[PDB]
RNA sequence: GCCGCGGUAAUACGGAGGGCGCGAGCGUUACCCGGAUUCACUGGGCGUAAAGGGCGUGUAGGCGGCCUGGGGCGUCCCAUGUGA
RNA sequence: GGAGCAAACCGGAUUAGAUACCCGGGUAGUCCACGCCCUAAACGAUGCGCGCUAGGUCUCUGGGUCUCCUGGGGGCCGAAGCUA
RNA sequence: UUUAUGCUCU
């Protein structure tokens, strides 16, 4: 029912007495291409382990992902640390224009049209944490207008 | 011009029967019933989790590869595609169904898309009455489709119009079988088209 | 019956922490004099009102609520109080985790069981003189921690906190299980942060025993048959 | 001292809901309510009221916040995400009427200044007109 | 081209088989723009990364509180001429 | 003008050397008047003015209906937020 | 209160 594909597969190394001591970091998406994604950054002692346990945080952090036919409803600015993404929805018909991270991401998640730009830090890691949370914050004219009422 | 020389070794490198050949590649052997797997002294070795980038590479050149066209028209049409209003994935598509060597070939008055190039290239079709030898023509909806006049007999076509009844061609086409002549109807929707290709990743590819 | 009148009240169950306070502790305050907060108690009723509004519709649905006093004015009237309506609690320290990590925290209450289920029985005199204390002291401590904790082989719906300042673990703790967090708070903490508020003193056993005791009650109405005063009155001044 | 009378404003607010504070009094002006004004017609906030501190007039402005949520910090979404001064005493921002905005696809307010009255990016799309761009909220 | 290959097992040099990309072309060099939000109007900054003037006083300049009229310079609208 | 101190300089030690570090001497200078020089880790490495955004405590200095309140300074801890 | 120094590429 849901899909994997990780981005991020890197080699960390702790520093002790006589060698240095390894360690594996792996980034994860997690979605069903219907809306719903989440995003897990897992590390262990070795490669798949850490895949294994990203992928079980992934799942422990998802997200509404409100679509309009395979894009977005408004266009979101959003800043993590120094890095930062540009989400413009663009129509029907176009295609999924992002890097290789932004674009697992919106993709595991629907989206077939969509116009974006990293800015800031292209670090990985930092850039999905900020995609996330730029989808996280993305809202309809149905959730816009339960806010903009009275009672 | 365009390629020449061994076929099924694509038949195989994109690793997916693409009917290149005339009745071969539908035999117990388009090579890819033996060997499926990749041509050349490693084809036997185990593959390495493909490059975001080659997987978009593989597609472009699958589809480029079926209508055996070369990358300097096939990017001419990427191109219009792109500007056309439309949904560009699919209208690139129709274009590229939209020649003369692929009706031909779609028609089936030569069973494959080299046979039918070489069947314009000679004088051996004809377009609204007209002789037509260039296999890049472009046929828009209306246009009468046809074998020549001097090239009624040649056992070539009536032997390969002949294996035409039975067969019911695209929505799109329509063919008098008796008379030789077919009609490009209309432009080839998506649905009525089932290519082993994601054209969602060419697309991906050009934008570099 | 179930409430409770602003009479009994006036014991000492209205402000403790003068200037020691939390901002955030606006609405539920009246006046400060003596130095002290002096924290109104009309709108503790409201709030504890709408509060046991969520305990009692809780209670007579088999939802299970967790107790959580670690203070002294506010130990042993959790012990009995909880037992006195068949519900989890924490006495002693409260071991990080418990709840984020209670697949793992229950993992050390099998072991209880198996210490349990072990006493007098046939095996134990068979294991020399030195491992019996041994073994035997494992559990005096393992009990000694997770005695309340024992109960409940699940995650409640709710845990009750004598002081959310105190127990900042825990109110965060379940608060990211999604887990409701009902608790007893004066002006140590803030708001905000509990989903249903008992603004009162949280020192002095009086208020603790008063406010805590009445409302184990509200939860056996709700479960069958109001019993007689429990446990309170013990070394009480 | 003060430059930017409405921006100044616009900031208290900014700053207002970022605390959760029930409202803010603001040095009133004819202009300064016209824009308060639009903001409540288009429910960004409760309304407004004048008001005298000091024996000087204010405007005491009611902010709207979403429902307590839960999980960690249970703090209510913003009816107001977002408010910015556009032009700006420092440069002056005036668009033709093809030239207004497009806050968030729609989802968004674009007031702004013109001959007819402070209008919003529709408002004034309706009329026709355009003028300068006081700020952009949502 | 950048990181960098060659120290007697080199997918990094030379040849070979094989493979990939284009094809009457394929490479190279030079130059422009792009990627470079890396002159940042859109769209950046200045405690420790490059970046607050040693401090004052003050000229021009820039910006400027609340209320009401007049003018209509900016601004906005329409019409029209021109924009080969 | 010159007491003490002390670049330079001399001597005694140390050291492989010791144009240094330690010791004994010691001149400009350090001081005053007047006139120049215009530097600095001239440092909060943080330009100035104004409005807005929880509090706790210590301190200097005003006014107060003198437990507390209020104004201007000087410190620490800290809401929200900011920050690599 | 006596010490200074450690060839080149990995
Ligand atoms: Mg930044
Ligand atoms: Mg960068
Ligand atoms: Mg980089
Ligand atoms: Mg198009
Ligand atoms: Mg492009
Ligand atoms: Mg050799
Ligand atoms: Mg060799
Ligand atoms: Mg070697
Ligand atoms: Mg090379
Ligand atoms: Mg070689
Ligand atoms: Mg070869
Ligand atoms: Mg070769
Ligand atoms: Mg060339
Ligand atoms: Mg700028
Ligand atoms: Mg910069
Ligand atoms: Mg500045
Ligand atoms: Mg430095
Ligand atoms: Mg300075
Ligand atoms: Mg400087
Ligand atoms: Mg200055
Ligand atoms: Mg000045
Ligand atoms: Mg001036
Ligand atoms: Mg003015
Ligand atoms: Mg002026
Ligand atoms: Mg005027
Ligand atoms: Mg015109
Ligand atoms: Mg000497
Ligand atoms: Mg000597
Ligand atoms: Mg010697
Ligand atoms: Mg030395
Ligand atoms: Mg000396
Ligand atoms: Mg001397
Ligand atoms: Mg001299
Ligand atoms: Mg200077
Ligand atoms: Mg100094
Ligand atoms: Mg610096
Ligand atoms: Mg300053
Ligand atoms: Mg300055
Ligand atoms: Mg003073
Ligand atoms: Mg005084
Ligand atoms: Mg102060
Ligand atoms: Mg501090
Ligand atoms: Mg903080
Ligand atoms: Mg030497
Ligand atoms: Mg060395
Ligand atoms: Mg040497
Ligand atoms: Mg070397
Ligand atoms: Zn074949």
């Amino acid at each position: 029912d849901f899909e994997e594909k990780m981005i991020l597969i890197r080699r960390t190394a702790r520093m002790q007495a006589g060698g240095r001591r390894f360690r594996f970091g792996a980034l994860v998406v997690v979605g069903d291409r219907q809306g719903r994604v989440g995003l897990g950054f897992g590390k262990a002692p070795e490669v798949p382990l850490a895949v294994q346990k990203a992928g079980y945080y992934a799942r422990r952090n998802m997200v509404e992902v409100p679509l309009q036919n395979g894009t977005i409803p408004h266009e979101i600015e959003v800043e993590f640390g120094a890095s930062k993404i540009v989400l413009k929805p663009a129509a029907p018909g176009t295609g999924v224009i992002a890097g290789a991270v932004p674009r697992a991401i919106l993709e595991l998640a629907g989206v077939t049209d969509i116009l974006t730009k990293e800015l800031g830090s292209r670090n990985p890691i930092n850039i999905a944490y900020a995609t996330m949370e730029a989808l996280r914050q993305l809202r309809t004219k149905a959730d816009v207008e339960r806010l903009r009422k009275g009672e | 011009g365009r390629y020449i020389g061994p076929v099924c070794r694509l038949c195989r490198r994109e690793g997916v029967k693409l009917y290149l050949k005339g009745e071969r590649c539908y035999s117990p052997k388009c090579a890819m019933e033996r060997r499926p797997y990749p041509p050349g002294q490693h084809g036997q070795k185990r593959a390495r989790r493909p490059s975001d980038y080659a997987v978009r590479l593989r597609e472009k050149q699958k589809l480029r590869r079926i209508y055996g066209i070369s990358e300097r028209q096939f990017r001419n049409l990427f191109e219009e595609a792109s500007k056309k209003k439309g949904v560009t994935g699919s209208v690139f598509l129709g274009l590229l169904e939209s020649r003369l060597d692929n009706v031909v070939y779609r028609l089936g008055f030569a069973v494959s898309r080299r046979q039918a190039r070489q069947l314009v290239r000679h004088g051996h079709i004809t377009v609204n009455g007209r002789r037509v030898d260039l296999p890049s023509y472009r046929v828009r909806p209306g246009d009468e489709i046809a074998v020549a006049e001097k090239s009624r007999n040649l056992e070539l076509i009536r032997q390969n119009l002949e294996a035409m009844k039975g067969r019911k061609v695209g929505p799109w086409l329509s063919l008098d079988v008796e008379g030789m002549k077919g009609k490009f109807l209309r432009l080839p929707d998506r649905e009525d088209l089932a290519l082993p290709v994601n054209e969602q990743l060419v697309i991906e590819f050009y934008s570099r | 019956e179930i409430t409770v009148k602003e009479l009994l009240e006036a014991g000492v169950h209205f402000g403790h922490e003068r200037k020691r306070w939390n901002p955030k502790f606006a609405r539920y305050i009246y006046a400060e004099r003596n130095g002290i907060h002096i924290i109104d108690l009309q709108k503790t009723m409201e709030e504890l009102e709408r509060t046991f509004r969520f305990i009692e519709d809780l209670a007579m649905r088999g939802g299970t609520i967790l107790f959580v006093g670690t203070k002294k004015q506010a130990q042993d009237i959790v012990r009995m109080e909880a037992e006195r309506a068949g519900m989890p609690y924490v006495n002693q320290r409260w071991l990080g985790g418990m709840l984020t990590n209670f697949k793992t925290i229950s993992q050390r209450v099998h072991r209880l069981e198996e210490l349990e289920a072990l006493f007098a029985s046939p095996e134990i005199e068979e294991r020399p003189k030195k491992e019996q204390v041994r073994l035997k002291h494992e559990l005096e401590r393992l009990q000694k921690y997770l005695s309340g904790f024992r109960l409940l082989k699940r995650l409640p719906d709710a845990i009750f906190v004598v002081d959310p300042t105190k127990e900042a673990i825990a109110v965060r703790e379940a608060r990211k299980l999604f887990i409701p967090v009902i608790a007893l708070a004066d002006t140590d903490s803030d708001p905000d942060l509990v989903d249903y508020i008992i603004p009162g003193n949280d020192d002095a056993i009086r208020s603790i025993q008063l406010i805590l005791s009445r409302a184990v009650d509200l939860i056996i109405q709700a479960r069958g048959g109001v019993v007689e005063p429990s446990p309170s009155y013990a070394l009480v001044q | 001292m003060l430059t930017d009378p409405i921006a100044d404003m616009l900031t208290r607010i900014r700053n207002a809901t970022r605390v959760y504070k029930e409202s803010t009094d603001v040095p009133a002006s004819r202009f300064k309510e016209e824009i308060l004004r639009i903001l409540a017609r288009e429910g960004f906030i409760k309304g407004y009221e004048r008001v005298d501190v000091d024996g000087k007039p204010y405007l005491r402005v009611y902010l709207k916040y979403g429902p307590r949520r839960q999980g960690p910090d249970p703090r209510p979404e913003q009816v107001i995400h977002h408010i910015r001064r556009i032009s700006k005493p420092g440069r002056r921002v005036y668009v033709g009427v093809k030239e207004i905005p497009r806050v968030r696809r729609g989802l968004g307010i674009a007031i702004l200044s013109t001959s007819k009255g402070v209008l919003t990016d529709r408002e004034a799309r309706k009329l026709g007109v355009g003028g300068e761009l006081i700020c952009e909220v949502w």
